[PDB]
Formats: C-alpha cells, structure tokens, sequence
RNA sequence: AGGCGGCCCCCUGGACGAAGACUGACGCUCAGGUGCGAAAGCGUGGGGAGCAAACAGGAUUAGAUACCCUGGUAGUCCACGCCGUAAACGAUGUCGACUUGGAGGUUGUGCCCUUGAGGCGUGGCUUCCGGAGCUAACGCGUUAAGUCGACCGCCUGGGGA
RNA sequence: UUGAGCCUUGAUGUGUAGGAUAGGUGGGAGGCUUUGAAGUGUGGACGCCAGUCUGCAUGGAGCCGACCUUGAAAUACCACC
C-alpha cells in the first residue's frame, strides 16, 4: 500500500529462515499482514526481493 | 494395581554380619531345618582363593564382581506393534540377584557332593563362566535395537 | 599428507535415515557415515540413540584429512539432527558456523491425502 | 451454477453508494426451447517430473487374486472437438411485502473548521448464536421451513424395478 | 591428461650386550658430497620412538680414522646383489 519498494524496510519483516514475521510480533492489524505479502510479491516480481531461500 | 504393599528391607545378623550373608543362609530354603547353609556359608572360598581368586577376603567379592547383571530384557506394547525392551536394572540389591543365580545352580544340578556342588559353581562365577551365557547376551544385544524404539 | 584443519560439514536427517557427510567447500564428499550403519531397522535410524553413534564413524571416514575447523549445514527434520552434531564436538572438533537449510516446500508435487493409516 | 486465489498488460458481464432526473405498468412466472459441466469417458495430434487404476512382484495367510510395501501403463496436462451427469447439498423452485435482536466481517457513503486520530449516522453484501411463529423431530428462524399472495415443476408404500 | 606393461632410482636392513641399526659382499687412506649433511621435531608414513624419506623450521663444505673396543666380518673411499 505504500513504500513497499524500498528493500532496506522490507528485510525489518522477513526472517533468516526464509519466512515472514508474524503480525503478532510487529503488533500489526491483520490486514497489514496481507500488505506486506502483497509488498513481498509486489517486490519478487519487480526484482527488488529474491522469491526463495536456501544457501 | 498401586496398592500392593511397600516392599520390604530385610536384615542384617549379629554373627554372619551384612545383610546379603543373612539373605544366603535363609534363600532357597526347603524342608525348613534351618541347619544346612551355616556349614556352606564362607566356607567354600579357602578353595575359590586358590582356584578363581585371592583370599577369604575377596574370594567372594570377586564373585559378585564378575556376575553383574547390569541390564534386564522385557516384553513391551503399544497397541499393534510390540518390542523386547532392554532395561538398566536398579543398584541397591543387583549383587542379591547375582548372588542367587549361583546358590540355585548348586540345587538345580546333582553331582558328586554338597561339599562340591557350590565350590564347583563358583569357581566358574569368580571367572564369569556360567551356563549358556553366549545365547543369553545374544538376547540383549537383540534387545540393544529396541532402544531406538519403532 | 598435511592436515587440512578447516573446512565443512552436511547433516541430513530423514524420517527413515540420518546421512552425515563431511565435505569441501567445491562440494566434494570426504567420508560418510549413515545411522543405517548401526544394523537398526526403520525410523530407529532417525533417533539420536542411532544418529548420535553415526559422529565418529564420520570422523573415522577424514583421518587421513584431519579436522578441527568445520562449518555445519543440516537439513530434515529427523530427530537425530542435532545430537549428531554434539557427539562430533565432542570429539575433539570446533564449530565455526551452523545453519539450517531444510526445504521449505515448493510446488510438493501430489501429497498424502489419502494418507496411510 | 459447476467453480475461481500469484504478479503484470489488455478485453468484458453483473452488482453497489452519494445528490438529482427522464419514461410511464414497459412488471412476476414459464411447457417445449436456447445455452452452460465437476471428476471420469470418447476422438485427432502432442505430453509424461509427481500420484497412480490395470499389471508384475514382495509378501502376509488357511488362501491373498486385496489391505501393507517395491516397481508401473491408462488417466491427470495442452491444441481443441465431444459428453452433458454429481452427496451439482445449508438435500429448502422463482418472485414481492411485513416484522425482536446480539456478536462480527466486508464495501460504498451523509455530517461536525472531519481543523479528526475521534464522534454522530446510513445504503449493499453476509457469518455465527437465537426469540415470537412453523415443524413429528431435528432444524428454519427478518437472508425464516414464519405471515401471505402470483406462476411453474412434481407426487401417493417397500421386495420386484 | 592418464589405464597397462617395462626400464631407472632411493629408503631400507637393528634385536639380544657394549660404544655402535656393521643388510649382504669383494677390494681398501687420502678421497668425496654443493639439486647437500646438520636439527629434532611441529607434522605425514613406518617404528625397537631411534631414524630416514615426503617437505620444512633451516644452512650450505665438509668429514672420517688413531686412543677405545665389538665381532665370522668394520665404522673414510670405491664395486657388485
């Protein structure tokens, strides 16, 4: 919904695991949830965030 | 069930002394004459400390040393699926149970003497030689894979 | 014949086996060890009473390259993935990194659904 | 309806709100039609990781032709063309009005310098709990199986079929 | 770049008791090593834990014999296996 291009925000909510934080860590509503899979998706398709893991 | 009573905690005696030398003269009784085991107590070891050991004093420490049961093997299920378990038995009495494994062989066999019969089966007990001991370790070695369960 | 002293390590631990491999870092596999080793039977290999006995077995598969620096990757999630690791440590072995790279499922193919009872 | 989740670019049905307006019963239903399809199946040519009918083994067992384990073709996918059936199920035909709620979701929107985070309202869609009524009973319960009307589709015991 | 065969070359080699790992073996005082000996072990093989080789820490022309004493037999220099 907003700022979702910038990676150097983005990396504050996704894990070492190659995983998401919970919304109940970042003490977001529900839908700010749902944003921020949008803003990873949003990012895997514009090549700004890689869409898997492992090393 | 649980209840069961506590189980008991014997005795020791003021002439044979420590609680398993009054368990070897009152185990394995039969007819009940109460005589027998007095005259076979400590008495087979002056023997044992020149044929499977050193002295009186150690004759049947040795023993007890060389037959150490350190784990037991048991039957177990959960639902389906059952196993032989092996399991590590508990400290407090383990040289009670090595101790009858000797007294009761000295009954169960029948050749020559009394005054034989025990001194002959332990000087193979002070040197871990008992009976078809190579198919009952091949029991617990089995029993070895069990403890990694399914 | 030198010791190398430094290098890495694989831990695999499945529901069925746990596959120990150490390693170089261009990929090559410098001795092995598998809890299937041990003569145990099914989903026993996945156990730390077999996984835990699989350490210096591998260990003993590198003691012409000779060890002490190793960074750790594991992946699966049998139980013997961690006790495996301790047992190596304590023989004698320093751990510079650990990191865990089990899959994280990507397409699965066709799943149990109809799974076995 | 059956069904349908990605990001990105077109093409497009229907529904819905605010503040108004132009027609003038133009509405409601509907035999037979006229058009749809989930899985599986049929056709012509491709396709083949994973899953797997059939099949061949391992067995297991009294037997195993099956469960369970090892392999595995059809089928699953696509160009399309056919097929028209389902536990197509909240098992409740379509259409309209009247009428206790609570909790909650979802989407517009009227108003107070929104000086607005807040507060006061108000249409659309809809989930769970349930009250008057209905029902044999369970349930339906203002999204009613209620209260009442228009039309259509059906029906009179299993075993046989 | 290497499978296979073959030539070529080095390390060997001791016990026992004593300096001393004398492999065998035929000669034997001035001759030889510089791409080589020492250190003595870190660490690799073998091990009598000494030593030698791979290759260093590393240097870099020497050395060796007498006296002493082992043994069928000698320990520079040089063939042969």
């Amino acid at each position: 919904e907003i700022d979702y291009k910038d990676i150097a925000t983005l990396k504050n909510y996704i894990t070492e695991s190659g995983k998401i934080v919970p919304s109940r860590i970042t003490g977001t509503r529900a839908k700010y949830q749902r944003q921020l899979a949008r803003a990873i998706k949003r990012a895997r398709y514009l090549s700004l965030l890689p869409y898997t893991d492992r090393h | 069930r649980r209840r069961v009573i506590g189980q008991r905690k014997i005795l020791p005696d003021p002439k044979f002394g420590s609680e398993l030398l009054a368990k070897f003269v009152n185990i394995l009784m039969v007819d009940g004459k109460k005589s027998t085991a007095e005259s076979i107590v400590y008495s087979a070891l002056e023997t044992l400390a020149q044929r499977s050991g050193k002295s009186e004093l150690e004759a049947f420490e040795v023993a007890l040393e060389n037959v150490r049961p350190t784990v037991e093997v048991k039957s177990r299920r959960v639902g389906g699926s059952t196993y032989q378990v092996p399991v590590e038995v508990r400290p407090v009495r383990r040289n009670a149970l090595a101790m009858r494994w000797i007294v009761e062989a000295a009954r169960k066999r029948g050749d020559k003497s009394m005054a034989l019969r025990l001194a002959n089966e332990l000087s193979d007990a002070a040197e871990n030689k008992g009976t078809a001991v190579k198919k009952r370790e091949d029991v617990h070695r089995m029993a070895e894979a069990n403890k990694a369960f399914a | 014949r030198k010791q190398v002293s430094d290098g890495v390590a694989h831990i695999h631990a499945s529901f069925n086996n746990t596959i120990v491999t150490i390693t170089d870092r261009q990929g090559n596999a410098l001795g092995w060890a598998t809890a299937g080793g041990s003569g145990f039977r099914g989903s026993r290999k996945s156990t730390p009473f077999a996984a835990q006995v699989a350490a210096e077995r591998c260990a003993d598969a590198v003691k012409e390259y000779g060890i002490k620096n190793l960074e750790v990757m594991v992946k699966g999630p049998g139980p013997g993935r961690e006790s495996t690791i301790r047992a190596l440590n304590a023989a004698g072995f320093r751990i510079t990194n650990i990191t865990d790279v089990t899959p994280i499922p990507h397409n699965g193919c066709r799943p149990p659904k109809k799974r076995r009872v």
